[PDB]
């Protein structure tokens, strides 16, 4: 029904950019702009084949496949010899679009799951440590930290994805409400990264560096987990508004998202050199008294931890890659809390008690 | 009623100020009024040693007084009752103390009669004697280490490890191994 | 009442033999790790010998290394140190010394003076 | 030397061990009810709950 | 263009999941205006 | 001089008077009695605070406020009714291995591997604690210290040898020799007139405080003695030593009475308390839990299964109200 | 023929625009007749196969344009891309103070 509504917008669109500048200075031997019926085709230059985004009005046509157009060198569209018709070849939308839903919907789906386990796992993991006060240290305090954030993420995420981004009615309204959880999400997204970053920091001014302890005054580590990240969605909200603001800013084709995965990029990079560094460390420890079995175990202890598995990438491979960067809090509280040995031991002693 | 709350609010004030404190010295126990102690500095870090003196020999009950010590410094005798057998013996029970598993150990090493092997071992190539240095006395030094190392090497468990040593730089570049071991233990890295 | 008596040992000629035998009563023997030491005329006690709970490791000094030889029997309760081919260097006090703890593979305080759970001695001269 | 404490704990009195186990049993039963830490007393009345 | 990296994968699976699901959306087209013989 | 024999045919005429007089065991006694059950005790309290393992802990005679010493070179006064830190005394020396609440309460003993007992005042005009006394004539580590009034005070020291001391003028009022080893730790009589004291060669000697003699020993253990506790009667005693086992010893029988072991306890025992009735026996062990043993039929009644590191320390309320342990985990948990 | 049906169709859609001068540029209520219209367009090209667009198309835009939609000015870009120049800048600006505050929590 607003599919009918929405050709009728176009066409209308067409007839109102035809009406409003037929200024073109490049009047030479070109096709005209008119409506082939499906798309405002604006005036193009002759023999070359002008293709563009197939349009969301349909549902086997696909947004991210490209039709494909010509316009013949005589100052008109290309006539296919078949019925001396305009030759516009749409089915690249219709079959683009049927594969690329399927796997959508899968990745959705684990999406979801992912997040559901990595809020279970990592509550049951504030918990623990919340509970037992005898695990408290600055890399516990930390280590609560990055789990907070990490479920706050998770949470923010899920009641974004399956209320904001699957409604169409919210979209369309495009409440403030609904730019705000947009907002936030991208908030809580950057913190996450950045308490990874703050925990590698640690790590590295607690081995590499300054290992004598100091008792860090540990009051920067929390600006910057959760102060920082403020900085980049704020200079996102007002830029996104001011250039491509539309549809609650659902839309992600504008470099206004590298606003917020630009920083992460870099926090990622730096724990990577920080990971390097441990692990070279760890090494020359191990070279005086298994440098193959026990560095990787070191390696792939600390990449949930740290957060390489973006980085761990030097059809199957983006699948293996989305169920490792979704699960990263279930991986997490696998490794630092269910595995982790001080915590284990007080639990098998305390099991048989209560 | 009240008054006891601020009280334990100025307690803990006081208590959180010697927190500070309290872990940014570390402790060292040497083993050649009732206990000697020392403080010295090495960049900036405060180390506390201890001699314990005006004791009897019996160890095996205050020894356990030091098993949260960075180290324990252990020197040995060697250069009579055969002292370095006591000192090998005395060495093994700290190792294989189940309080003092944990505890590392830097040993500090400042004949043939208690040891035969000694007249059938030979120095092994891959040392670093300096110049102008009898070869006896090389030999004597890295047999002794080798019979410490016996020891110190056939282990099962425990966190200790073992620093031996042919003056307070050593020992602070040994205390400095011993906090990164611990804390890549913490991680479970090591 | 930790009682270590040891008996056995005399006056006998250079490169002899004897074997001293060490009774032990009062606890249960087959948990304590136990040791031989000595002390020679005019001098502090010394290290000689010692057996594990169940007698699988040993270890000697280095001057009675492949001369002595220790045996502990738990059904007797019974520690013996089979000593052959004596030197004019071995007369002195022996006594049966036991570790403070069971189950454990420290053992600290023997060769100590005035430490208890240790024999009176048997004085071997040669 | 130290014989004498020998001599000196040889000339007390030991009486019997029934008597001096049935002695301890009946102190033990005689205070038992006063002993909160098995008649737990009531909540009410705890100072630490 | 878009996003390369790896974090940008939940935003464009938005972006994907919601102009997928269209109410409006009919899959079905006309096999004349489909073909080159006309729209 | 070789009356070796002597001493040895003495303590045979000891034994065997000791037989002669041991018509049954306290198991044959006390068969017929009934099981106290499963006794069960949640941490009712957690103190925090200290930043090192704690050695030591004291109750006052009010049931209410209790001293910790710690090897970070703290006293602390707990009101452990409201968790409140009533004093933090800080100390000279820090390995602070004994600490005692006097009972009137006006003055705590502190000492340990310092050879010097040192006595604060608490209730002072200066509103700050302060050190009255610093009692140095021993030549050993303070194993243990007990106050007999705000004027005499005992101590066991790691030289084989108790002192009587005058805290007034603070000189050696008597001392007491003829243990053989390290005194680990001594028990006050409730009537004050004795004393008894283990030590590491394991025997337990009764001391007459008046005097400076020794008026029994008792063995019967296999290996170094580090607890001791008079029974709420002040005839009998019982010792936990690193055998892994408790010995429950009568005074008028000479001899030892019961006791307490399990073959799966292979670890020494730390410190050990009886409750207010004596029935039951609470001892903390090396396994990291305390075992509350039936001290009658000994038989295990029950387990505090609460610290992460080795109990040292463990007390019970004058009024048998609550039960504190203090651990090298730095955490004393009141148990009720 | 096809140009009666097209003449009726464009007379009849003028009958139902002529009251619509108040309007004459919302489309949310004056879309049935453009639906309308271009169904009318679609049909009388099927009936004689004839390909759209055609010159007739153009014809009845300008005149349904020229007259009815000629006072028109409504442009809302909200995709539209922010300067490169700019973009770059509010991208690297957030990286380019991250050092800053790493080195003061290494440092304090």
């Amino acid at each position: 029904g607003v599919t009918r509504n929405k050709i009728m917008t176009a066409q209308y669109e067409c007839y109102q950019k035809i009406m409003q500048d037929p200024i073109q200075q490049a009047e030479g031997v070109y096709c005209n702009r008119t409506w082939d019926g499906w798309l405002c085709w604006n005036d193009v230059a002759a023999g070359t084949e002008s293709m563009q985004l197939c349009p969301d009005y349909f549902q086997d046509f696909d947004p991210s496949e490209k039709v494909t157009k010509i316009c013949d060198q005589d100052g008109n569209w290309f006539r296919h010899p078949a019925s001396n018709r305009t030759w516009t070849n749409y089915t690249q939308c219709n079959v683009n679009t049927h594969e690329k839903v399927k796997t959508a919907l899968n990745l959705f789906y684990l999406t979801i799951i992912g997040h559901g386990l990595s809020i279970a796992s990592l509550l049951i993991s504030l918990g623990i440590f919340f509970y037992f006060k005898s695990l408290s240290c600055q890399r516990i305090t930390l280590h609560k930290n990055l789990f907070f954030s990490f479920v706050c993420n998770s949470v923010v995420t899920i009641i974004h994805l399956t209320a904001v981004a699957n409604n169409q009615a919210l979209v369309a309204t495009n409440p403030v409400s609904c730019k705000v959880s947009q907002f936030i999400h991208l908030y809580l997204m950057g913190c996450n990264y950045f308490w990874m970053l703050c925990e590698g920091i640690y790590l590295h001014t607690l081995i590499v560096v300054a290992v004598f302890a100091e008792k860090q005054h540990l009051m920067w580590y929390y600006f910057l987990g959760w102060g920082f990240p403020l900085i980049p969605a704020c200079i996102h909200a007002i830029a996104r508004s001011l250039y491509y603001n539309d549809n609650c800013w659902i839309s992600s084709d504008t470099h206004l998202l590298y606003i917020i995965h630009g920083p992460i990029c870099a926090a990622l990079l730096v724990n990577l050199f920080f990971l390097l560094n441990i692990v070279r460390v760890l090494i020359t420890k191990l070279k005086v008294t298994n440098l193959y079995m026990k560095a990787v175990r070191a390696t792939l202890i600390l990449v949930p931890l740290l957060g390489i598995e973006f980085v761990l990438i030097p059809e199957v491979y983006d699948y293996i890659m989305h169920i490792l960067m979704h699960f990263q809090g279930l991986l997490v509280s696998t490794i630092f809390c269910f595995f982790n040995g001080e915590v284990q031991a007080i639990l098998r002693r305390n099991w048989n008690q209560y | 009623e009240k008054a006891q709350r601020e009280a334990n609010k100025k307690i803990e004030k006081q208590l959180q100020k010697d927190k500070q404190v309290y872990r940014a010295t570390h402790r060292l126990l040497l083993l050649g009024s009732g206990i000697f102690e020392t403080k010295f500095q090495v960049d900036k870090v405060n180390f506390h040693m201890f001699d314990v003196g005006a004791q009897r020999d019996e160890r095996r009950k205050w020894i356990q007084c030091f098993n949260d010590v960075t180290a324990i410094i252990f020197v040995v005798a060697s250069s009579q009752t055969n002292r370095l057998q006591a000192a090998l013996k005395l060495f093994d029970s700290i190792w294989n103390n189940k309080w003092l598993r944990d505890t590392s150990v830097i040993l500090f090493l400042n004949i043939e009669d208690y040891f035969p092997e000694f007249a059938r071992y030979t120095t092994p190539e891959d040392a670093t004697p300096e110049p102008g240095e009898d070869p006896r006395v090389t030999r004597a030094k890295y047999f002794i280490r080798d019979e410490f190392l016996r020891i110190s090497t056939a282990s099962g468990d425990g966190r200790h490890y073992c620093y031996p040593h042919f003056n307070i730089r050593r020992v602070f570049n040994d205390c400095r191994d011993i906090i990164q071991r611990m804390h890549l233990r913490q991680y479970e890295l090591l | 009442q930790v009682q270590l008596q040891e008996s056995g040992g005399g006056l006998v000629q250079p490169g002899g033999s004897l074997r001293l035998s060490c009774a032990a009563s009062g606890f249960t023997f087959s948990n304590y790790k136990m040791n031989w030491v000595r002390q020679a005329p005019g001098k502090g006690l010394e290290w000689v010998s010692d057996i594990s709970q169940s007698g699988a490791s040993i270890s000697y000094t280095g001057s009675v290394k492949g001369r002595f030889t220790i045996s502990r029997d738990n059904a007797k309760n019974t520690l013996y140190l089979q000593m052959n081919s004596l030197k004019p260097e071995d007369t002195a006090v022996y006594y049966c010394a036991r570790c403070p703890a069971p189950f454990t593979r420290d053992c600290f305080d023997v060769t100590s003076t005035t430490y208890a759970y240790r024999g009176q001695g048997t004085q071997v001269t040669v | 030397k130290l014989v004498e404490q020998l001599k000196m704990e040889a000339n007390i009195d030991r009486i019997k061990v029934s008597k001096a186990a049935a002695d301890l049993m009946a102190y033990c039963e005689a205070h038992a009810k006063e002993d909160p830490l098995l008649t737990p007393v009531p909540a009410s009345e705890n100072p630490f709950r | 263009f878009g996003c390369r990296f790896g974090t940008c994968t939940v935003q464009k699976l938005a972006h994907q999941i919601y102009q997928f699901t269209d109410k409006d959306k009919d899959n079905v087209a006309p096999r004349s205006k489909i073909s080159p013989q006309g729209y | 001089d070789q009356l070796r024999q002597e001493a040895e045919q003495l303590k045979n005429q000891i034994r065997d008077a000791r037989k002669a007089c041991a018509d049954a065991t306290l198991s044959q006694i006390t068969n017929n009695i009934d099981p106290v059950g499963r006794i069960q005790m949640r941490t009712r309290r957690t103190l925090r605070g200290h930043l090192a393992k704690i050695y030591a802990m004291h109750w006052g005679t009010d049931s209410r406020l209790l001293v910790s010493a710690s090897q970070d070179g703290k006293l602390i006064i707990w009101d452990s009714y409201t968790t409140n830190k009533v004093h933090a005394i800080p100390l000279r020396s820090s390995w602070v291995m004994t600490c005692a609440y006097a009972p009137s309460g006006n003055y705590v003993a502190c000492g340990g591997l310092d050879n010097i007992c040192s006595i604060y005042n608490l209730k002072t005009r200066e509103g700050n604690v302060r050190v009255s006394r610093e009692l140095a004539g021993h030549t050993g580590y303070l194993s243990c210290c007990r106050f007999l009034d705000d004027n005499q005070i005992v101590t066991s020291s790691g030289d084989t040898t108790c002192a009587l001391w005058d805290i007034e003028t603070g000189q050696q009022t008597t001392t007491f020799t003829g243990h053989t080893g390290d005194v680990m730790s001594l028990s006050l009589a409730p009537d004050t007139r004795l004393f008894v004291s283990g030590a590491c060669d394991a025997s337990a000697k009764l001391w007459d405080v008046r005097e400076g003699m020794c008026r029994q020993t008792f063995t019967g253990h296999e290996s170094d003695i580090n607890a001791i506790c008079f029974f709420p009667n002040g005839n009998a005693f019982a010792t936990g030593s690193d055998d892994a086992t408790c010995r429950l010893f009568d005074l008028r029988a000479d001899q030892e009475l019961m006791t307490y072991s399990h073959d799966n306890i292979i670890c020494g025992i730390t410190s050990v308390s009886f409750s207010k009735s004596g029935r039951l026996l609470l001892a903390g062990y090396d396994d990291f839990n305390c075992n509350v043993w039936d001290a009658l039929k000994a038989d295990r009644a029950g387990v505090l299964a609460g610290h992460d590191n080795r109990v040292s320390c463990l007390g019970v309320t004058d009024d048998g109200m609550a039960v504190a342990t203090g651990s090298w985990d730095s955490f004393l948990k009141i148990w009720n | 023929n096809y140009e009666t049906a097209v003449q009726f169709c464009w007379n009849h859609y003028k009958d139902q625009m002529d009251p619509i001068e108040k309007d004459w540029c919302d489309w949310a209520m004056i879309s049935r007749p453009y639906s309308t219209l271009r169904d009318c367009l679609e049909h009388f090209a099927e009936l004689f196969d004839l390909g759209f667009p055609n010159p007739l198309a153009e014809r009845i835009i300008f005149e349904t344009h020229q007259i009815h939609f000629a006072n028109c000015s409504l442009v809302q870009p909200t995709f539209s891309d922010p300067p490169e120049d700019v973009l770059l800048a509010m991208i690297i600006a957030p990286i380019c103070l991250i050092p800053f505050l790493i080195t003061l929590v290494v440092w304090r």
